[PDB]
This record gives C-alpha cells, structure tokens and sequence, in this order.
C-alpha cells in the first residue's frame, strides 16, 4: 500500500510541475493573463506540497528509527498544513474577490492570500512550540502466535502525538472546516457572475466543493480509525491524492484544451 | 445460496462494573455468512454500473440547454455525492464492526444525507420557480 | 411526474431502512432479527435502484 500510493503521489507531483510549467510558459502572451496565473500556480504548488506530504505519513519505525522520528513528525505537520493552506487559500481568495466585487486590483489578492497563509503558519507554529510533537507508543492486548515457538506477542503501535492532542487538532479541524463551508457557500452564491477580469471562477468553485467534501469526510474518519494504521493511512493518502488530482485537472485541463485549437 | 444467518461473537471477559462483583462479558450480535465480500461486491458492481451509464448519458445530454428539463447538472452532482458517500460508508462500516454506535451513526448519516440530497436537488429547483 | 413519484417512493424506502439498523436484540427476539437482516437489504437496494 505504501509504495503504491507513493508512486501515485509521485506521478501527481510530476503532473503538477508539468502543468505549472505550462501555465507559466504562457504567462501573459495569451488570454491566460485574464484568469490570474499567480493564484493558479500557487494552487498548483500547494497541491504539489500536499502530495509530497504523503511519504512522511507512511514512514514509521520500519524504516527510520527512534531518533529520526521527530523529523518525520515535523515534516508531516508542516508539509501537510502549509500545502493545504497554499492550495486552498488561493482558490478561496479568487472566489471571495469574485463575490465581493459583484455585490479588483491584483495586489489585494496577494495581500489576502498572504494573510491566510500567515495566519495558518502562525497558529501551527504557536501550537508546535507550546506542546511539540513527540513519539508515543500505545499497546494492545496480549496474544499467542501458534507457530509452536512458545512465545507471547504484545502487539504495539506507535504514532506521532503531542501531549494533549484531540484539542489543538480539534481547533485546527474546526477552523478549517468553517473556512471550507464559507468557501462552498461563496462558490454557490457566485456561480452566475460572468466577470471578464476573472475567467474561471466556476472551475475554482467546483474544485473548492470537491476539496471541502473530501476533507470534511476524511478529517473525522482518520481520528476515529486512528488505532488501525492501514485504514487511517489509506484514508488520508487517498483523500490527498484524489483531491489534488481532481483539483489540478478541473482547474487546468480546460485552459490547455481551449488554448490548443 | 447464503441466507445470511445470525452469528454472535464474544470477547474481553475481564471488564468489571462499578464494584458489584461481576465479570461482565460483553458479546455482540452480527449478521455474516460464509462469503459476504463476494455478494456485497457484485451488488455494488451492478449499482455502480447503472450509475456509470446514467452519468454517461447525463453528460451526453449536457448541451440541450432548455431552461425546463436540462437538469444534467443535478444528475451529475447527485450521483457524485451518492457514489463518494456510499463508498466511504461501505468502507467505514466494515472497519468499525466492534463499535456498534459509531457504525450505526455512520451508516444512518450516510443514508440520510444521500437521500435528502438526491431528493432536494431534484424537487427544490422546481418549487423555487413557482413563487 | 410519475418518475418523480417513483424516486420519492425510493427515497422514503431508503429512509425506512434507518430503523432496521438500530434494532440489535435488546428490542428484538433472536428469530425476528435474522429476518430483519434481510428485509433491510431488500428495502434499501430496491429503494435505491427505483430512485
Ligand atoms: C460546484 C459548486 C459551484 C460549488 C456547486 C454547488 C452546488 C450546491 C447547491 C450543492 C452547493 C450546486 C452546483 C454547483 C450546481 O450548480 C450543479 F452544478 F450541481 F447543478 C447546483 O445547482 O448545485
């Protein structure tokens, strides 16, 4: 499972980099300048980071070791959080400006996306400096393997966890969930606007709905299924992989299908 | 072939009450058979096949563009929500067998959400114009 | 409208399958349970396919 989803995430980051190179290869020489290419390529790099955050999720004591563990936990946290922020804040900025200018200048877009990313990074950093992540082991009930070797096995399972999780994690999940619901609401409200300065607000609306649905599904399931490593890992990995694949395609393949006549 | 009989499992004899001197052994009633996965898989295969043909034919009729019966957007959205939520529910219910409350809450919310969406997205767009 | 009545029939059938999950054995005998475990499958699948 680990190597299969890692191959999938690698192909995902390859496609994301190819697509960002394409979109910047036609930066302003065509109508692409209408649909803000900076927001789109910020979304692409956010999806690339979120897909790259799949490898630290699968690395445990089978590969790394005890002393190299707090680096894997930190890679998990920072890659996943910053990737989600950079890949959702751009779409939310696009849709929020499309909403509020119809109920403008391209520097307010960057100002507010920087504000969102800064807020996410500041809160994640303050959480990580207050109660840092560290290795913790949780044990199961004893069992008896009957290979006639006459020994009792005490199955253990280790996972990155702070001192008091399910509280800070709960706050992050709730804040991101309210942001995602606002994204869905604003995307639904402004599906009829036909602004010419911003070309693809309907595509970012569809991608926002998809990402929000998949994230709101896989956020509590991973907390419930925590004591099963394969279930939780497969759920998080497939959520990331599918959300990134679909947002990349629905956000970019119409551009390269219209440009190629 | 497989009448899907009733089976009961037991585990964890040692749990104790508030001090009433009993070894409360908890057991749980289930409904399995010999090969549950094969039958459930062929059922989901048939349902997904009809879902896929419906989505295909709904995409093929995308460009009719009459303000009265186009409605392919609603077909797409409803089948997307139903597919994803039923797949997640069928994956989660099997992984939480030893938790009856969580299993029941998951499957009940899945059914409620899918049915209410596939009903609203078909009936509320009509009754919003008739006002 | 007749197909719409069909889909509303399917939707209410699927709603009716919520009750047949919570029945565990503290409300039901040991013989009605084994028949509920197939009547709920019947109801759910026919409601979905009808709709
Ligand atoms: C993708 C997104 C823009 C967020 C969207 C969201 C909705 C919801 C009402 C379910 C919130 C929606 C549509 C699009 C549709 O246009 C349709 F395409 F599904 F039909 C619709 O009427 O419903």
């Amino acid at each position: 499972l680990f190597i299969s989803v890692s191959v999938l995430s690698s192909l995902g980051i390859v496609l994301a980099v190819v697509c960002l190179s394409f979109n910047i290869y036609n930066s302003h020489v065509r109508y692409i300048q209408n649909s803000q290419p900076n927001l789109n390529n910020l979304t692409a790099v956010g999806c690339s980071l979120a897909l790259a955050a799949v490898f630290p999720l699968g690395l445990d004591g089978y590969h790394i070791g005890r002393n190299q563990f707090p680096f894997v936990c930190q890679a998990r946290l920072w890659l996943l959080g910053l990737g989600f922020s950079l890949g959702y804040g751009s779409m939310f900025t696009k849709i929020w400006w499309v909403h509020t200018v119809f109920t403008l200048e391209p520097w307010k877009l960057y100002a507010t996306v920087g504000l969102l990313v800064g807020m996410d990074v500041l809160t994640l950093a303050i959480w990580q400096i207050v109660d840092p992540l560290h290795r913790t082991i949780e044990t199961f009930a004893k069992e008896e393997p009957k290979e006639d070797i006459d020994v009792s096995i005490l199955p253990q399972l280790e996972h990155c966890s702070s001192r008091k999780m399910n509280t800070w994690l709960g706050i992050f999940y709730g804040y991101k969930g309210l942001l995602l619901l606002l994204g869905i609401f604003l995307a639904y409200e402004t599906k009829s606007v036909s602004t010419e300065k911003i070309n693809d607000h309907r595509a970012v609306g569809m991608a926002i709905y998809n990402v929000a649905v998949l994230c709101l599904i896989t956020a509590p399931v991973t907390m419930i299924l925590s004591s099963q490593q394969d279930a939780a890992f497969a759920f998080a990995s497939l959520a990331i992989v599918f959300s990134s694949y679909i947002t990349l395609v629905v956000l970019f393949v119409p551009k390269m299908r219209r440009l190629i006549t | 072939v497989d009448p899907l009989r009733r089976t009961v499992e037991k585990y964890s004899m040692e749990p104790d009450p508030a001090g009433r001197d009993i070894s409360i052994r908890p057991l749980l009633e289930h409904c399995e058979n010999t090969h549950m996965t094969i039958w459930l898989g062929i059922v989901y295969a048939y349902k997904g096949l009809l879902m896929l043909f419906g989505c295909f034919l709904a995409w093929e009729t995308r460009n009719v563009s009459i303000p009265a019966l186009n409605d392919s957007k609603y077909i797409g959205m409803s089948v997307y929500n139903v597919g994803i939520m039923c797949i997640i529910g069928a994956a989660v219910s099997f992984l939480t067998r030893d938790q009856p409350n969580v299993q029941f809450c998951i499957v009940a919310l899945v059914i409620i959400f899918c049915s209410t969406i596939t009903l609203c997205l078909v009936f509320v767009p009509k009754l919003i114009t008739l006002r | 409208p007749y197909m719409n009545n069909l889909i509303i029939l399917g939707g209410m059938l699927s709603y009716a399958s919520i009750f047949l999950f919570g029945l565990d054995g503290s409300f039901v005998s040991e013989k009605t349970f084994e028949t509920l475990c197939t009547v709920r499958t019947w109801i759910l699948t026919v409601g979905y396919t009808t709709a």
